[PDB]
RNA sequence: UCGACCGAGUGGCUUGCUACCUCGAUGUCGGUUCCCUCCAUCCUGCCCGUGCAGAAGCGGGCAAGGGUGAGGUUGUUCGCC
RNA sequence: GCUGGUUCCAAUCGAAACAUGUCGAAGCAUGACCUCCGCCGAGGUAGUCUGUGAGGUAGAGCGACCGAUUGGUGUCCUCCUGUCAAACUCCAAACUUACAGACGCUGUUUGACGCGGGGAUUCCGGUGCGCGGGGUAAGCCUGUGUACCAGGAGGGGAACAACCCAGAGAUAGGUUAAGGUCCCCAAGUGUGGAUUAAGUGUAAUCCUCUGAAGGUGGUCUCGAGCCCUAGACAGCCGGGAGGUGAGCUUAGAAGCAGCUACCCUCUAAGAAAAGCGUAACAGCUUACCGGCCGAGGUUUGAGGCGCCCAAAAUGAUCGGGACUCAAAUCCACCACCGAGACCUGUCCGUACCACUCAUACUGGUAAUCGAGUAGAUUGGC
């Protein structure tokens, strides 16, 4: 199952947006897996990662 | 990813392990492909070499069996082939095929012959100052032609002035 | 300090702002305050006599009378009590 | 030639009142100025900056070797009239000592040099030009970042769409 | 091939700084003899470039296995020959 | 006034390594600070809040003074433009501080706050953190506030005065802290993801654990623009034509020595030529067009981890073994191990309370008692 997650990080300048996709059973675990990929991909803090919608 | 080689007519393609083996009427050639999560296996009449990962290290050795595999079809039916051309200035350079070795004599005057020994299936025919070296398979082929050229290098002399030597002169295309 | 004299490091206390220059009012020189009365010690930099040592700026003492025209006030230094002599001008009743 | 690693941190207190300090040697920067005097800065489509990425000092021996190598490289390529203008905008405030000549004895230094203090985010130099010659002011900095201390960014401040895509 | 200015470093062989260790004493300099080591390589091996025709070089890379000696002045280390 | 030594047990309190004077700096006196005794008799103020006051450091700014410090113009000349300050200030904190009230805590049989007297010890200090001043720097010199070592156990940290937990009577059962859970070694070869191939790393702090400027189509992730099935990007094949060898220059200057111009036709397209090349023409490409092929391409911004940069002396290391979808790193999560801390039974000491001639008994209270060098006080062998 795909779920779709759209947010934004702090970034230089502006701040940035995203869209992503993961494989999670559930839309719970489908943020955890944004929150989980983006603390390493880009060394972020789960505060720092800001989520609006998952669909 | 996943990548389909047809094969081609009249050639066979067997896999045991990390092994293929690819017959045809000019030869038979085995390789060993060995990457991580990269599968090749022979499905009926097409090769298959694929991989559960995307990676740019994985697409490259994809890409790398692909035409290791597509360069072993050629080998066994078309057969590969390099030309070469032997040139000297002042001392007459004999090139022979002895046994296993292409043995030089006389290069650059030197009393002591110089020697390479052939790789695999390779075969090497001489007519006059030319040379062709041919074979199934492409690495061998490949390398024997090269160490053939490599083998009349001079490092001490201005090779500019100094160009006696064997040289590669067609090299092969598919 | 490079010196112990009374005036050592007092350049900004003893400084008025450039619009609180010249002659003080008169109104708080001749304030009268009370034995028992609270007052602060701050120097009035345009007011040269019944000065203190400029130590106690900042001070909040108790009145316990007069001498002359000045007032006595009694003050507590660190855990040391001293009577100091200061005229109305450089006093502010407190609250 | 003695190393900025002496001089380059801000450990020190500011030290510029020239009525308190004698002695102190002329700046070796020529000009602060260059490319067009006689042009506003705003008649340029393409504005480009320097930016200093951490805090320091820099002495103005290593401005000028700065500045020259990058002015040089302007007239070079676009023509020593040409058409563009660039500011070093920081001065050489900072007087720097050493103690030289006993050993720590009296250790306060005798006067050296001067440097100029730059705050990391800061823009130290700014080149003003045309569309055309951005990739030469570009190129003009990356010669002026390897002649001072810190790591520095290269900004184009105006008209970036304007310039490649 | 030489390479200024400016900028960043590494070493711990010089010199300086510090005054942490020893003043109920850790025997000086230079030399000698005998052993082990480091590499930033002088020669030797294998290479690259050359303003590499050759010969003779110059510059560079890998590399510490072996070698790097005898004499005249000076206590000299160093250095000069 | 310098070095060495000064002999039994226990209980309470518990420093100073600083200020002033000193032929004083290896000493002393006087204060600070420690302790003991007598007196006084109800307040006290280590925390916070509020009110009434003090202040000019950080930051900031300067047509607000002052002094530094750019350039360009308009006839020394009231705009514009570039910078600064320990001994500048039109501004201005956090914060420190005087006094009062309130709450808190404490004191009135444990007498606080204070007064008087006896006895000292001490006036080589050190470290961390914050702020400093000097110095290229220092395991450097010299301040300052604070906590610690000194005089502070026990648990971590490989070892290790001052880094983390932790302040500690005896004994006993628990549960945690710091820090750990692949083995050495008590507890996970724990879970869900992702990155790294460098054994990077497995190194909080540090003389102690280095690694920099400058590089990186190593690799991962997130954007922005443009092009593309009306076929992009690359490759391969074909075509790159005529006026014409443009004019000038020149002996000849033919796309390509130089000056100037840079038109025009045939076209699907092709420069008065972008680069090699020739003495000059050959000759090879590039622009530009068509075909084959078929799905992404291309430019650019940001981030993560790694790579290069990277040379020392007896035997290489992360404490060691060794570890690679980790036993590394980042984001989360789950269960554990693990102190003398915390909880809990009994006992001991000390202080206090009740009773008493007397803790000699007996009973009671301590969340608000139990570490200690120098030293003061007191019971005992
Ligand atoms: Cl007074
Ligand atoms: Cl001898
Ligand atoms: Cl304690
Ligand atoms: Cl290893
Ligand atoms: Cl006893
Ligand atoms: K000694
Ligand atoms: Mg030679
Ligand atoms: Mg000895
Ligand atoms: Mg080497
Ligand atoms: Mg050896
Ligand atoms: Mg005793
Ligand atoms: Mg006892
Ligand atoms: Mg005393
Ligand atoms: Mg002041
Ligand atoms: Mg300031
Ligand atoms: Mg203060
Ligand atoms: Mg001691
Ligand atoms: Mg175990
Ligand atoms: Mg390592
Ligand atoms: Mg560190
Ligand atoms: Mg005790
Ligand atoms: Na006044
Ligand atoms: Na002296
Ligand atoms: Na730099
Ligand atoms: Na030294
Ligand atoms: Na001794
Ligand atoms: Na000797
Ligand atoms: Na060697
Ligand atoms: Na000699
Ligand atoms: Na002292
Ligand atoms: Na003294
Ligand atoms: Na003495
Ligand atoms: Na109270
Ligand atoms: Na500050
Ligand atoms: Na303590
Ligand atoms: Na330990
Ligand atoms: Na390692
Ligand atoms: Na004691």
């Amino acid at each position: 199952s795909t779920y779709t997650v759209r947010g934004s990080f702090p970034a230089r300048d502006g701040p940035q947006q995203f869209e992503k996709e993961v494989e999670a059973p559930n839309e719970n675990v489908a943020e955890e897996r944004v929150y989980s990929d983006f603390g390493s991909q880009h060394n972020l803090k789960r505060t720092q990662i800001t989520i609006e919608e998952v669909a | 990813p996943r990548v389909e080689l047809e094969i081609p007519e009249d050639v066979d393609a067997e896999q045991d392990h990390l092994d293929i083996t690819v017959e045809g009427d000019n030869g038979s050639v085995t390789r060993r492909l060995w990457y991580p999560d990269i599968d090749v296996s022979v499905d009926g009449d097409t090769v298959v070499i694929e991989s559960d990962e995307d990676n740019a290290k994985t697409m490259s050795t994809i890409g790398t069996f692909q035409s290791h595999i597509e360069n072993m079809f050629h080998g066994v039916t078309e057969g590969w082939e390099y030309g070469m051309e032997v040139f000297y200035s002042h001392f007459p350079m004999q090139v022979n095929v002895e046994g296993d070795e292409v043995v030089i004599e006389n290069f650059l005057g030197e009393k002591a012959p110089r020697r390479t020994t052939i790789h695999g299936d390779t075969d090497v025919e001489i007519d006059g100052e030319e040379l062709t070296v041919s074979g199934p398979d492409i690495e061998a082929v490949g390398q024997t032609a090269a160490d053939i050229e490599q083998l009349t290098r001079i490092n001490d002399k201005d090779v500019r002035v100094f160009q006696d030597g064997v040289y590669i002169t067609r090299k092969p295309n598919r | 300090p490079s010196s112990n004299g009374p005036l050592e490091g007092t350049r900004g206390k003893l400084k008025n702002k450039p619009r609180d220059r010249g002659t003080s009012p008169p109104q708080r020189a001749v304030e009268e305050f009370d034995d028992g009365e609270k007052v602060h010690l701050k120097i009035d930099p345009s007011v040269p006599n019944g000065r203190f040592h400029p130590r106690f700026d900042g001070q909040t003492g108790t009145v316990e009378g007069k001498q002359g025209d000045a007032y006595k006030v009694d003050i507590v230094d660190g855990g040391k009590e001293k009577t100091i002599i200061v005229t109305a001008a450089h006093l502010r009743r407190q609250e | 030639d003695k190393p900025a690693s002496m001089y380059r941190d801000i450990d020190k207190p500011a030290y510029t009142r020239r009525e308190y300090i004698t002695g102190i040697p002329g700046s070796k920067i020529a000009q602060h100025k260059m490319g067009r005097k006689q042009k506003d800065a705003d008649d340029y489509p393409v504005q480009i900056s320097l930016i200093v990425e951490e805090t320091v000092q820099l002495r103005h021996g290593s401005l000028e070797a700065s500045r020259l190598s990058a002015n040089r490289h302007l007239i070079k390529e676009l023509g020593e009239e040409g058409d563009y203008k660039m500011t070093l905008r920081k001065f050489p405030h900072q007087v720097l000592r050493e103690n030289k000549q006993d050993g720590m004895r009296a250790a306060f230094g005798k006067i050296v040099g001067t440097a100029a203090r730059v705050q990391a985010g800061e823009q130290l130099f700014t080149a003003y030009c045309n569309v055309e010659d951005a990739e030469h002011v570009k190129e003009a900095f990356r010669r002026a970042y390897n002649k001072i201390t810190p790591s520095c960014r290269i900004k184009v401040e105006r008209g970036e769409e304007l310039l490649i895509a």
